[PDB]
């Protein structure tokens, strides 16, 4: 099914981050409903630096925000943004790869060629045209 | 909410000896609230057009009462975690409770769908809706045929296709007629035109006018819109006939071109055996007729080598119980070709094909029943004949099987 | 509440759960139900009946109740009968009076008619040669229209979304067929060309300064061929885009939100523009002029604003309606706006002086679609219900109605000569219905008796695979456009 | 579960048949959400008021003063159609006719220069 | 300033959550992708957040190590001043 696909392509890539950073320097084996809530803490803490980012910007009326947005806005989370640039040298610092492509053949339509019948002139010619 | 369950939740907590009037107050007010975000989040629901009530709509009622859509966690210092949900929790009643953290990691992610695009088509036609695949759908008088011109046009123009001239010419005929929604009501003329076809099409055995209408039977099979199973009584000796019949041409060379016939035809057939099934009638009917062809005596051996295929892929179980008490036979019949010492007559290709057919079933029949123990010579307990190659075979299955 | 009748169903379960005092101080609809007045227009000749039994001081305090929460409303003529009720009540405050609906309305056209408003009315804006550029390929594409008429009935092109699986919330088609929006649940708006031409944006103003004005072409030389797409994703809302309307000079896409702002794209450079926060709450529909000035929003806070894209605060507060705003539309002449609402009645108010001039009540669910005769003599509301009420303005005695659908109407339009009124559900399906044979008859008793004409005025269903009928618009050569987001 | 069961009972009162299995399971974390932050401000009431026991009265205290912070209300109507008669009595202003693009004051508005960092 | 020296050694230095994963919940609440580097340090900004409550968890866990339960994040977040909530369903 490819509609709850939609969701389920990022959240369970939010599922092995969290996978992937709950082993570095730590656990193995971690009970599943401390899993989801972790995912689901995480799913909105980038939810909270989106709205609050674009909130910030646009107060200063601007549309995309620069650094000087985030760190406004990390420290009115409580942040102490200064130990970032530690914490992103790590040698323990994983990649979680993103998550397949529904569309893998993309044109794999040999397709139903039917030409007949034309356009009265209330229809222009950007309209499709009248089938078989 | 059941009253006992609040009573569970309070001394869970550290709240005993609570009164059975304090605990219909608690289980009032947030009854209360549940109807309460309920009937708000079936506002997002109305103003969604989706009649659904998605896990959204509560993240968004809830935020419009002024209550975090916070679930599992509240911060009481709000600063973090503010009105922006974080997708509720994909927690289950059947849940395992613990799962291990490598699990979770090794999985495959699942894929992206494809991003929202705008196609349009047409409701209507001056009043009249199309049967496109974007929409729902004394003398007495002189009677008109139920085709139209344009419709019997369309059938001299995919039957004069489908018979091969030019090979892109039939593949598009294949494809048209595996996708015409309004195929139907021109049905009974492909199945006389197939039937008739095979019949006076191997009073001289012409291969490919046989493998054209065995891919013509192969794309009216997979055409969700039609009704098939009316006219899969005339369908079933076609499809069947040209995998067991005699070959009027040469049997020798276009042998493997009629293996690949073979093929295609039991696609037909694999069909009929799956689909149109009720009890009874269709597929022991087929299988019986398979049995006879076998238990046949001095059988010709393409009659032979179809009819082996075609009870070949019957699936898991039929060559688990059909195959097993006949090895001895298939290997007379092998030593006697051999014999010969003759090689004019088709007979030697005959039985080489069979003999190699019916070996690869007989080795995943062993790779699935049984450990791959003693894979040298306990199958010269079974005369001999496939041996330390079925074992190899085996091996290689087992290497596939590692792979997935 | 049992013996009530079956179209309070929904009415009822709201009155169910108030069973607290503190409960009732927080709903803000029951609370001015509470202090209005129930109008309950009634005939002389069952009143003499009622004030035969309530005057006498046997009963003595249900006729105190009546004399203090209900207003009465007498008109002298028949007693109405059971389905002619049944077509005209449903709302809370119901079934308003006939005072209300005397008022002199301007419902006549701009450029002589009588019923037409003069041009300084409302200060509409100056016609551009740019504008008037577009009425002349205007004229062209009528040139070529076809009249609908019973016989000749139109073509539908719909044009479904595909994947959507942000749930599609707003659709809004330009004049011209031309642009497509499309309001989403992620908090995107997304422009498409249905035209072979593909969405450019302007040049940035280093390109600008290098080349000169009034090359009688500049039309064309500012628009960057670097930024072509089929496709705009517009980018903004924090929250799902419930509003969608192009200006009539095809630039200025508005957009409305859950968050309680309006916004204003432009469509020559595709960024945002303005973010107009008047409402705290979701604002359900804006809709701009048909001049392109103003334009009106209602929200959840019970009010419909009035802009100018001039202005940060609004120009009129639309302040009547007891439950949400949930659509708001433009008269053809600009001088009054229609909002129906939630409280299941239809008002239309003057852009002087905010006044509220006509109250068209009988839908028995949230009106959720409106639209205006292209005559500017009638309305076409739709709502819950399934049923299309057709209204009179200079009269407002809703001489029609249509009750073919089953589920809620979501959007109305009539055609460009006002031939045919087509309908849009949640039924799936695309009605097209007579719109000259509705209004062909068209006072001293407030109804005209109207009749079951539904069956005779369809004239075609066309059932939809699977797709609800968010959008109708009309091409200028009478040609059906739909849009749907296929489930 | 049981509490689960009223839960689509409670939904099915109000006419909401169609519905996602995670509604009614997080309509139960904010049901639970509710009282455990009623009976934890009640237990800091009845220790105000020094009794070991708390009774009807700190849920009572407890509701109120929560009810009086957490769930708000649109503006009333007498609220509403204050502000309505003291904005509507302003007329209209006129337009100016070449003004260009019609927008607010540039501080209200969201266009400015819009600068991003050097890419070094 | 290190901050600005640090955000400009980030066109390499790939982190734990994917910038398709980090962009999609930034795409959702309006924040969209014009430089990578920004994505990374929103990317890297919460997984310190995440790091810190599983690096205090585990002092809640060493008193009484090899699993994390609710009853280790019920203290290691209460001095955050969010109070966790368990699920008792």
């Amino acid at each position: 099914n490819p509609a709850d696909n939609y969701h389920l392509a990022r959240r369970r890539t939010l599922q092995v981050v969290v996978s992937s950073l709950l082993t570095e320097a730590g656990f193995e084996s971690a009970e599943k409903a401390s899993v989801e809530t972790l995912t689901e803490m995480l799913q909105s803490y980038i939810s909270e630096i989106g709205r609050s980012a674009k909130s910030y910007c646009e107060h200063t009326a601007r549309t995309q925000p620069t650094l000087s947005d985030i760190v406004v806005t990390l420290v009115e989370m409580g942040f102490n943004v200064d130990t970032l640039p530690a914490y992103a040298k790590r040698s323990q610092r994983m990649v979680i790869t993103a998550p397949p492509v529904t569309n893998q053949p993309v044109t794999p339509k040999a397709l139903t060629a039917g030409q007949n019948r034309p356009h009265p002139p209330h229809i222009p010619s950007h309209f499709p045209e009248f089938p078989d | 909410l059941p009253s006992e369950s609040m009573k569970v939740v309070a001394e869970s907590m550290g709240i005993a000896q609570i009164q059975e009037e304090t605990c219909q107050l608690l289980t009032d007010e947030v009854s209360y609230r549940i109807k309460e975000i309920a009937q708000d989040a079936l506002k997002f629901m109305h103003m969604g057009k989706r009649q659904k009530l998605t896990t959204s709509d509560i993240d968004y009622a809830l935020k419009l009462k002024n209550v975090e859509p916070l679930y599992g966690f509240h911060a009481q210092e709000f600063i973090p975690f503010r009105f922006a949900s974080g997708g509720g929790r994909e927690l289950y009643f059947y849940e395992e409770k613990e799962v291990d953290l490598s699990d979770i990691i090794n999985t495959p992610l699942p894929r992206v769908p494809l991003d929202v695009c705008l196609k349009a088509h047409w409701l209507s036609i001056e009043g009249c809706q199309p049967a496109i695949p974007e929409n729902p759908p004394r003398l007495k008088p002189r009677s008109i045929h139920e085709l139209s011109v344009e419709q019997q046009l369309y059938y001299k123009e995919i039957t004069e296709a489908c018979v091969g001239s030019c090979e892109a010419k039939r593949a598009e005929a294949l494809q048209s007629i595996a996708t015409d929604p309004g195929l139907y009501q021109m049905l009974p003329r492909f199945s006389t035109f197939i039937s008739e076809g095979v019949r006076v099409n191997v009073v001289q055995n012409n291969l490919a006018l046989l493998i054209y209408l065995m891919r013509m039977v192969k794309a009216l099979m997979d055409n969700p819109t039609l009704y098939l199973e009316k006219y899969v009584h005339e369908l079933i000796p076609a499809v069947m006939t040209c995998i067991v019949s005699r070959q009027l041409c040469l049997r020798p060379d276009v042998d493997n071109h009629w293996a690949l016939r073979d093929f295609a035809a039991r696609l037909v057939a694999q069909i009929c055996k799956h689909f149109s099934t009720t009890t009874n009638n269709i597929q022991s009917r087929i299988t019986k007729t398979f049995t006879k062809s076998w238990v046949d005596e001095k059988t010709p051996w393409t009659t032979r080598y179809g009819s082996i295929a075609g009870l070949a892929e019957l699936g898991h179980d039929v060559i688990k119980t059909l195959i097993l008490p006949r090895l001895q036979q298939e290997g007379e019949r092998i030593r006697s070709v051999l014999d010969g010492p003759v090689l004019s007559n088709i007979d030697r290709i005959g039985a080489d094909h069979v003999q190699s057919l019916l070996l690869k079933h007989c080795a995943p029949v062993l790779a699935k029943l049984r450990p791959p123990p003693d894979n040298q010579d306990a199958y010269r307990a079974e005369f001999g004949s496939l041996g330390p190659l079925l074992c190899s075979q085996v091996v290689k299955a087992r290497a596939q099987a590692a792979l997935q | 509440h049992g013996d009530q009748e079956c179209y309070y169903q929904d009415d009822l379960r709201v009155l169910s759960s108030l069973t607290k005092k503190e409960h009732m101080k927080g709903n803000e609809t029951m609370l001015d139900f509470r202090t209005s007045k129930f109008v309950l227009r009634i005939s002389r000749d069952s009143y003499q009946l009622l004030k035969r039994h309530l005057q006498e001081k046997q009963n003595n305090q249900i006729w105190n109740i009546v004399q203090e929460h209900l207003y009465i409303d007498i008109f002298d003529g028949m007693p109405r009968s059971k389905q002619q009720i049944d077509a005209m009540v449903g709302s809370l405050a119901g079934e308003a009076k006939r005072e209300a609906n005397k008022s002199k309305v301007f419902f006549g056209l701009l450029k002589q008619d009588p019923n037409a408003p003069p041009q300084n009315r409302i200060p509409l804006p100056e016609l551009k040669d740019s504008d008037k550029l577009d009425k002349i390929m205007n004229m062209k594409e009528t040139t070529k229209r076809v009249r609908l008429g019973p016989d000749c009935l139109p073509s539908i092109c719909f044009y479904t979304f595909l994947n959507a699986y942000q749930g599609l919330t707003a659709v809004d088609v330009t004049d011209d067929s031309s642009l497509i929006a499309g309001g989403f649940a992620d908090s995107t708006v997304r422009v498409w060309s249905v035209t072979p031409k593909k969405l450019r944006s302007v040049k940035q103003a280093s390109d600008l300064s290098l080349i000169d004005k009034e090359s009688d072409d500049v039309l064309e030389r500012i628009m960057d061929e670097k930024t072509a797409s089929e496709l705009k994703i517009l980018y903004g809302h924090s929250g799902p885009v419930y509003g969608a309307s192009f200006s009539p000079d095809r630039n200025y896409l508005l957009s409305s939100s859950e968050d309680g702002t309006v916004r204003l794209w432009s469509l020559q450079t595709f960024t945002c523009l303005v973010g107009y926060k008047g409402h705290n709450y979701p604002v359900w529909d804006t809709q701009f002029s048909p001049y392109g000035y103003y334009f009106v929003s209602g929200g959840h806070d019970r009010v419909a604003r009035l802009w100018a894209t001039d202005h940060y605060q609004p120009l009129r507060i639309f302040a009547g309606h007891l439950a949400d705003v949930n659509c708001t539309r433009f008269h053809p002449n600009s001088n009054y706006v229609a909002t129906g609402s939630a409280d299941r009645t239809v008002r239309l108010w003057d852009v002087l002086n905010g006044n509220c001039v006509r109250i068209f009540t009988g839908h028995k669910g949230p009106i959720h679609s409106l639209t205006f005769s292209p005559n500017g003599r009638f309305l076409a509301t739709g709502a819950t219900d399934g049923r299309v009420l057709l209204w009179d303005i200079g009269h407002g005695l809703m001489v029609g109605e249509l009750k073919g659908h089953t589920d809620t109407v979501c959007s109305l339009r009539f055609s460009r000569d006002g031939e045919i009124l087509a309908s849009g559900s949640m039924d799936n399906t695309v009605r097209l219905w007579d719109a000259i044979k509705a209004f062909e008859d068209l006072t001293a008793t407030g109804h005209i008796n109207l009749p079951e004409n539904s069956q005779e005025l369809l004239l075609g269903t066309y059932m939809t695979k699977s797709t609800p009928v968010v959008h109708l618009h009309f091409t200028r050569r009478n040609l059906v456009l739909a849009a749907g987001a296929y489930s | 579960p049981k509490d689960a069961q009223m839960m689509a009972q409670i939904l099915k009162d109000m006419g909401i048949t169609e519905y996602e299995p995670r509604v009614i399971n997080q309509m139960l974390e904010f049901a639970f959400r509710y009282v455990t932050t009623i009976l934890d401000d009640a237990k800091i009431y009845s220790s105000h008021a020094k009794k070991a026991t708390v009774d009807a009265d700190d849920v009572r205290l407890a509701i109120q003063c929560r009810a009086d912070q957490s769930f708000t209300s649109p503006p009333p109507r007498d609220f509403l159609l204050d502000i309505a008669r003291q904005r509507n009595q302003t007329p209209l202003p006129l337009i100016k006719p070449y003004s260009g693009p019609r927008l607010p004051p540039d501080r209200y508005c969201l266009t400015a220069p819009n600068y991003r960092l050097k890419s070094l | 300033t290190p901050l600005v020296d640090f955000l400009m050694q980030l066109e390499d230095y790939t982190p734990t959550i994917p910038d398709a994963v980090t962009g999609y919940y930034l795409n959702r609440a309006g924040f969209e992708a014009s430089d990578p580097r920004i994505i990374r340090l929103i990317s890297l900004a919460a997984q310190k957040f995440i790091s810190d409550i599983a690096n205090d968890a585990l002092q809640h866990c060493k008193m009484k190590k090899y699993t994390l339960t609710m009853e280790d994040l019920t203290p290691a977040l209460s001095e955050y001043g969010i109070n966790v909530k368990k699920p008792h369903y």
